DNA sequence: TCAGCGGTACCCAATTCGCCCTATAGGCAT
DNA sequence: ATGCCTATAGGGCGAATTGGGTACCGCTGA
């Protein structure tokens, strides 16, 4: 009815870290509430009968109205002792298999709580065998192992080739590519927001083609706005911004006809800012140079005094031409040419043969090998008005350009909203393109955890392959909550597992899903195991402790272990555990044919396998999921198909029938 | 066992007494969150480990008073046994003994206040090693802090080149000015180095160390004997710089033996 | 006694690609000779009775003095058909398991040779069962599987922490970090060049500390020289170059005392450009600004006329102060202040109350909220002499600065040699410091393939592990040419395998190796395997690996059933002990393979003994003659965090399975 | 061909973090 | 009391370090 709960809390410069312990059950939890009200709600929720705090706790207001308070030293909340003590408590070499290793803020609380727990109790605490991170936000729970393995945004090498990004990233502008990458990093699980996107994407499927060229004109407006705030923006950045402003009347017209209130809401957030368009159109030249440094940025008609100091530098070539002409006529020297030099200034060069036939008005400035350059008062006067007018017109150009920041920054906030909205439109319209092109379906969300796929396919593997993906369906529910996927190597069982993982993630960005028809339930935690044991078994334990009734478990080859008796026996207990105790959503791709005796042993487990036909040494993989189990080994048949010599394959078949003669 | 450098001192000695020619002395957070001493000395059996804690004087002076993790493998074919906190289970470790101990401070709030900041406290730990280093030129000592390897005192072969490691302990400043001494009258044998008082600078004046059959004793008798020698060569009586080694059969005569040894070397 | 041999060749803008075939035996091969003489030597070596070339072959001079020549079309040498045709010929889905997939230049020759072979013969040629690439550079042949696994420059995650780089990369300058990294991806096998480094590294062991601070002053001279050649160099780059030039007298003195002819040679290759030192010392200010755009680069005393145009801009503040003072006295307005403005130039500001009390000489330039700014002929005249002198002094600064490229580029070649030598010194002295620091030994090279390690250790793992590395002894030779390393997880299966791989590579950069004593033989190819695909990489190692190659097979047996991976592993081990006789390391969990030392000659049973005490376990981490006693995942499972209740269910299911066997 | 033209990798270079150090007091056996 | 020693904490300076700016690199329809 009512509990006796113990807890602890600590903070750094970043945020807060929290931990608890019930001595009745032996539950030991962790969290990192980032803000204050979240932290106050977490204390209010748990309601510990005894609460720890470090002597130097800054935000004391939280704990000054709580009961059974305990002032503790600082050193007790140090991560060094915390990690060391908790590692020997659980007996592990790391706390990675609790999924809390990279939560040091919270482990300061946990570390201080256990040191205190071992001292408060000093009793039998083997009912404490684990800790787990219960995130303050449960909108989505994703491990870096998924992000690196599924290759959502990043392949194994580190690039973005044959990822879910590469596929979905046909986005015309880079700020669209990034918002796409973030959404995949943070799949929204708020049913309303997910349906907001699915109704948006459905309406733009047809209108996608018209808007996409208009979005490619914008460029990266988001990063231009960043430099605008820093007062480090460049002319060709402002040129892109103006080019983007001209498209807002066009986009407001195309999206006005579209039937989707979310689109009409995005269309208003899109805005127009036709005043800020007018400013930049009048201010800047159509295509100015790279930097402001050497001017030629602000167009004539904007500033009258810019045009004044320009008019001095503009009355340049004609002034020298008429001098060059008059002096060529008067002297009778046709090699006479009036030109500029950065070093000496302007001059009058005459060929060496005609050099000393020049008049007495000319003063020697520069003696050359092939000529004699001179200077005269008219030029040396005109030399001054140019050099200075250049710098002052250019100086006015720097100042005006920085003044344009003072004119744009009043709308800075509204432009970021617009830029985010334009970036969002590129993503949404890009997804609406992908859904239109590949005939992706809209998955609808149910109350209980389960994915029902009808002829579904791997959204990435299908695009790169030179054969249409053998799309296969799925039927997950808390009744059919695990599938033992046996079969061959290149059988497609890691694919059908990873295809299911993307489908869930793609469904949870409100994007149309790679299938004919999907109905999916709440998936809070997407856990994955990545092959290559001290890497493998650590992740599996994390997924045992952390995974819930609602979590999606993606086991790949639990069994790359020291034998076929350790790996099976573990995998066996893991399958039982997730069917008996957790009763969680599990996909168990394995080569342990002995585990195919679990559908008869367990309730919730179901035998499936990947059909393959082998003729001779060559083998062909149907890549189709069938209800049943694997026929036999297939590595022998694959080995040759991977290049392995027939001297090995024959010796494999010769050693096979020496081992297969036993069993 | 009040200063963190004290814990070191005892434990680093504990290795030398086991006949060690390699000492891995390691620390973190200026000796507040790691005190690790690993040796290539003689190991200690699963039997002797238990009641040594529950050298046996010093181990127990820190063991139940800290989170002490004492592991060792006897040179005799065995499996490295390991204790904690009073619990023996086996590790795997080379021939010798290792004490990866965390701060003694546990139930004493006042002993935390006694802590004189840190960095300064690892600088005091350094001095302990720096002293012990000069005492034993046959033992290798690699000193590390925060995981960063700090100082590297490598064992010189018997009657080899002592100056490198000497210079590692006493910096490049002294090494240059180091004038070697070799005095001998009967049972008494004096060895070591002296910086030439002519080129003795403020930086060198930090070095004043005198070792007597391994053990260093801070005795004022020697201060007179040395500052008598530094006065009666050149007029200037500034702060001296020296590292000296006297071997005696197990007072005022020894004072006179010292003085005579110095003045002859300097000229 | 000569055979009928067939060949083909093609070239792109990059280099050449080559292929051959003997119709008697069926041996089909591949190469990419980069230069001409290498390509001429390869034709001369093989000596094909029939030789193919594409109609548009550029360097015809090679083939116009050869016999049985065949002019072929271009499209036949296209990679698309080549890959497609050769894939279906071998029956593979890729040519990755031949180690030629990323050698398209050579596959144009191989592709065109087979299309010709299928047309010359027009019968079944199952004798053609494989192809293989031979980049037999003095450089060791390594698949990227090794570089991603060994973590030479990059760990599994993609960072450069817990690498062999991170460890050995205590290099003071970046150009040292890179030459270190290139050596580790291109290990020298010219035993003479390796001994040149080992004699160098042994001599600098003592002097390592004193040279290292001097090398940290240099900075990245190598990339500064690249910008100097491009005529795009920055003042701060030339400042670093001068700071580096000052260290050359110092380094020439320290290395003169060192006893190593290779060091004395490198010291000469370092050379001295004290003439270029004098130029930059006189020319440039001690620390100039970021760009030449801003001026304030070239120091006074270098150019007379630079200082002339500067002197105009320097007679500024005193001219305006005396104006400000005189005009404040004359008018009787004390709020009168003469200041500069980037936009408008210089001016004379007076407070709004005193603004219209100013004299008739003053012309309005700028009206403010709080004041009235003016301009006068004396200022507007002085305004000209400043603005123009700035630009002309600044223009002279740009020109002089580019002229310094015409003064330095005569030595450009000699500076690259010096920079390479300085970069090489940082590497060598860094390794001399690492070998001094980490107590590394000098491995000596023998005639036949084999590594004899005495209390060796993993050069990376030992450094980052809190506990000491349990040293492992190894004895590889053509007599003991394979080791079945069965054992627990945290047994040290992977460590002792990968420790051996680094030891070989570290020995083949002439650097002192992580061991008490090593004697090593010729290792040409280092081939490695790890879980992400599997069969693809293993096959490459099978086909490519020779009597001399180092094979590092890791858990072959991640298969479809117990039988397909045991049978393959047993066959691959037999193959590499029966046929190929390569120096092979086959860490694995298959205790069933421990029946091969009695089956095979050259195979030897070893294991990483683990003694389980209480509920917990100790791993000796020491290689023992024998095999694994039992399964260890059960013991590890708990150590990976797993609840003890499924470990219990594991032990409860274990004894249901162990009751059979 | 072609002239921008935006991207993109990569070398800085002020900024951030950690290490040193010297005036500034205390400190404790005498 | 006391007087020479001794650690100390803020301040200064140096060493990493990642964002910002630049020179370069294809390249993209036109
Ligand atoms: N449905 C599918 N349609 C077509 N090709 C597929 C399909 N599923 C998988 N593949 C191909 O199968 C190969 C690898 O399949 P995968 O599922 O990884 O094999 P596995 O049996 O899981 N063994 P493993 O490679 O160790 O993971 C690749 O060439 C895939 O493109
Ligand atoms: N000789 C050794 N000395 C010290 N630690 C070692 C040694 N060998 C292995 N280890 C440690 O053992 C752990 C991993 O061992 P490793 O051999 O890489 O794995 P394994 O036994 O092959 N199993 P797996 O993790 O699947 O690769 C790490 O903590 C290593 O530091």
């Amino acid at each position: 009815r009512q509990d006796n709960l113990l807890a602890a809390i600590w903070q750094d410069s970043k945020g807060f870290g929290y931990a608890t312990l019930d001595i009745s059950s032996g539950r030991f939890r962790l969290s990192e509430p980032a803000d204050r009200e979240t932290m106050a709600a977490e204390l209010q929720r748990t309601n510990p009968a005894e609460l720890l705090y470090a002597e130097d706790f800054a935000e004391m207001s939280l704990i000054e109205g709580r009961r059974g308070l305990r002032r503790r030293p600082l050193w007790e909340f140090e991560i060094d002792t915390a990690r060391q003590q908790l590692n020997l408590q659980f007996g592990t070499r790391d706390l990675v298999g609790f999924g809390v290793e990279n939560a040091p803020r919270g482990l300061s609380a946990a570390g201080a709580l256990l040191q205190y727990a071992k001292c408060t109790q000093r009793t039998t605490l083997p009912h404490i065998r684990s800790i787990t991170m219960e995130r303050e936000q449960d909108s989505i729970i994703m491990d870096a192992a998924t992000r690196r393995n599924l290759e959502i945004t990043q392949n194994l090498a580190g690039g973005a080739e044959n990822t879910l990004a590469s596929v979905l990233d046909s986005t015309v502008t880079p700020m669209g590519s990034r918002m796409l990458k973030r959404w995949l990093h943070m799949p929204v699980r708020d049913t309303r927001v997910l349906l907001e996107r699915q109704q948006t994407i459905g309406a733009l499927q047809d209108f996608t083609a018209g808007l996409q060229p208009v979005l490619r004109q914008v460029g990266d407006l988001e990063r231009i706005l960043a430099r605008l705030a820093l007062r480090t923006a460049r002319p060709r950045d402002l040129a892109r911004m103006r080019h983007a402003f001209q498209q807002l009347p066009e986009l407001r017209a195309q999206l006005e006809t579209v039937d989707s209130a979310p689109v009409q809401a995005l269309r208003e957030k899109m805005g127009e800012f036709a005043e800020l368009r007018d400013l930049l159109e009048r201010a800047i030249i159509d295509t100015p140079p790279v930097l402001v440094r050497d001017g030629g940025v602000i167009a004539s008609g904007y500033n009258e005094e810019l045009d004044e100091w320009r008019a001095l530098a503009d009355g340049a070539t004609d002034y020298l031409e008429r001098l060059e002409v008059r002096e060529r006529e008067r002297t009778g020297l046709d090699t006479l040419k009036v030109g500029f030099n950065a070093v000496h200034g302007y001059y009058i060069q005459i060929s060496r043969g005609q050099s000393h036939l020049a008049p007495i008005n000319y003063m020697r400035r520069q003696t050359l090998k092939n000529a004699e350059r001179y200077i005269i008062p008219e030029l040396k006067e005109y030399e001054d008005k140019v050099l200075t007018s250049k710098g002052k017109a250019l100086a006015l150009e720097k100042q005006l350009y920085e003044e344009l920041f003072d004119l744009l920054l009043p709308h800075l906030e509204a432009l970021q909203q617009s830029a985010s909205a334009l970036a969002e439109l590129d993503v949404l319209v890009n997804l609406a393109e992908r859904a239109y092109t590949l005939n992706y379906t809209s998955p609808t969300f149910i109350d209980k955890p389960g994915i029902r796929i009808t002829e579904g396919r791997h959204p990435v593997v299908e695009q790169v392959l030179n054969e249409p993906f053998i799309a296969n369906p799925l039927n997950l529910s808390p009744q059919r909550r695990m599938l033992i996927i046996t079969g061959p190597n290149m059988g497609g069982k890691s694919t059908y597992m990873r295809q299911t993982a993307l489908i869930a993630l793609m469904a949870y960005i409100g994007s149309y899903v790679p299938a004919q028809k999907v109905e999916i339930g709440p998936i809070d935690r997407i856990f994955t195991r990545v092959g290559a044991f001290m890497v493998e078994m650590t992740e599996t334990a994390n997924i045992l402790h952390n995974a819930t009734e609602y979590s999606l478990v993606l086991m790949d080859e639990i069994g790359r272990g020291t034998s076929t008796y350790d790996g099976l026996s573990l995998a066996w207990a893991v399958a039982e555990n997730l069917a008996n105790k957790i009763k969680a959503l599990t996909l168990f791709a394995t080569h342990y044919f002995e585990l195919t005796q679990l559908p008869e042993k367990m309730e919730g487990v179901a035998n499936v396998h990947l059909d393959a036909l082998e003729h001779g040494d060559t083998i062909a993989f149907m890549h189709s999921v069938q209800d049943g189990a694997a026929s036999k080994s297939y590595g022998l048949a694959v080995a040759a198909l991977a290049g392995v010599p027939k001297e090995v394959i024959k010796r494999a078949r010769q050693k096979l029938r020496e081992l297969e003669s036993i069993s | 066992v009040e200063r963190p450098a004290s814990v070191v001192k005892e434990l680093v000695e504990n290795s030398l007494d086991a006949g060690a020619t390699r000492i891995d002395i390691d620390i973190e957070r200026g000796g507040a969150k790691l005190i690790r001493i690993r040796d290539n000395g003689s190991g200690i059996k699963k039997d002797e480990l238990a009641l040594a804690l529950a050298r046996g004087e010093a181990l127990a002076s820190i063991s139940s008073v800290s989170r002490l993790t004492l592991t060792s493998r006897t040179a005799e074919q065995q499996e490295a046994w390991q204790a904690y906190a009073v619990t023996v289970k086996p590790a795997a470790h080379p021939v010798g003994t290792t004490l990866e101990v965390l701060d003694l401070f546990y139930n004493t709030p006042a002993r935390r206040k006694f802590l004189r900041t840190e960095k300064t406290e690892f600088n005091h730990i350094d001095e302990i090693i720096r002293r012990i280093a000069l005492a034993r030129f046959d033992v290798t000592i690699n000193l590390s802090h925060n995981g960063k390897i700090v100082r590297q005192y490598r064992a010189v072969p018997e009657g080899g080149q002592k100056e490198r490691r000497l210079g590692a302990i006493l910096g490049t400043a002294f090494l240059e000015q180091a004038l070697a001494i070799e005095w001998q009258h009967g049972d008494l044998t004096l060895r070591g180095w002296v910086a030439d008082p002519n080129h003795t600078t403020p930086a060198l004046a930090e070095i004043q160390y005198f070792y007597v059959n391994g053990r260093m004793m801070r005795d004022r008798l020697i201060n007179h004997a040395i500052r008598q020698a530094y006065e009666d060569k050149l007029g200037a009586d500034q702060q001296p710089a020296f590292v000296l080694y006297l071997e005696i059969d197990p007072s005022r005569l020894v004072h006179d033996f010292i003085y005579q040894g110095v003045l002859s070397v300097l000229q």
